[PDB]
């Protein structure tokens, strides 16, 4: 049975999601243009990511009870999922139509050349198609969607995780919110062994954030590609 | 380890 508590996450969330999630697509006009071995995506793309980080920070800041944490705790659980939580807020974009992140607009329309001419190779671009059409094929309710992206940012064994425990604590209330949402509001066959494979694409995360990172540090360590990042895809990814 | 631009989001 879904308790008080557990509905009252689920709406948090999900006013949370709406307030940083701009389905118009409207600021794209914002970033540096984008241009289709030259990296000629990687300004506009650097853009678009550095201003995803900035509504991830925004979502995050309404979980129920991240704002316990340290500023140290916080600080981990952000630079470590970011690229994750892209990842799967990304996925609302996304079509297995042609298997591209559409973004309102053919100019904002993104494949995986453009991904490559961000400086990515096939050994993330792969398995991150793989990820989105496995996970656009759980049609999660965006219940679900809300509850999984909240639970991706408080993970309890990130690296450099002080407080642990608070964190652990703060995650199986999330946890639970969702394994009772399946069980009382995801009708069958759909909600077959849901949970399971919601937390698989967890670890499916895990494995496409470590090659972001690998790749990451093999583009940025180039200065000339450094300086087309931003301050904050620096601050974040590392420098 | 100075985090200024998140730290500022963050409050
Ligand atoms: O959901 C929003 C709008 C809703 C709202 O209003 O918020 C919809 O937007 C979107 C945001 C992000 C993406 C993505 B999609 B996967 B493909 B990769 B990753 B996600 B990120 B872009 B496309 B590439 C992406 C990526 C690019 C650059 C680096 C890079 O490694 C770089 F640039 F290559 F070096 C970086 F450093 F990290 F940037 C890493 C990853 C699509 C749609």
């Amino acid at each position: 049975k879904l308790s008080e508590e557990q509905q009252h996450i689920i709406a948090i969330l999900l006013d949370a999601h709406h307030k940083t999630y701009d389905p118009t697509y409207a600021d794209f006009r914002d970033f540096r243009p984008p241009v289709r071995s030259p990296l000629s995506m990687l300004p506009h793309l650097a853009d678009l990511v550095s201003y995803s980080i900035q509504k991830v920070i925004g979502f995050a800041k309404m979980i129920p009870g991240f704002r316990d944490l340290t500023s140290d705790d916080q600080i981990v659980l952000l630079k470590s999922s970011a690229i994750e939580v892209i990842m799967l807020r990304s996925n609302q974009s996304f079509t297995m139509d042609d298997m591209s992140w559409d973004c309102g607009s053919q100019d904002y329309k993104y494949d995986v050349t453009d991904v490559s001419k961000a400086g990515h190779t096939l050994e993330l671009i792969e398995p991150l198609i793989k990820f989105q059409v496995g996970l656009k094929k759980l049609n999660l309710h965006e219940e679900e969607h809300v509850l999984l992206m909240a639970i991706c940012i408080v993970s309890p064994d990130r690296p450099g995780v002080q407080d642990a425990k608070l964190v652990e604590a703060i995650q199986d209330r999330l946890s639970n919110t969702l394994q009772t949402y399946i069980r009382c509001r995801h009708p069958p066959p759909g909600s077959h062994q849901l949970y399971a494979k919601m937390i698989q694409k967890l670890a499916d995360l895990r494995s496409l954030n470590e090659e972001h990172s690998k790749q990451y540090r093999s583009l940025s360590f180039q200065p000339e590609n450094s300086m087309k990042l931003t301050p904050l895809v620096l601050e974040v990814f590392g420098n | 380890k100075n985090h200024p631009m998140l730290m500022n989001l963050l409050k």
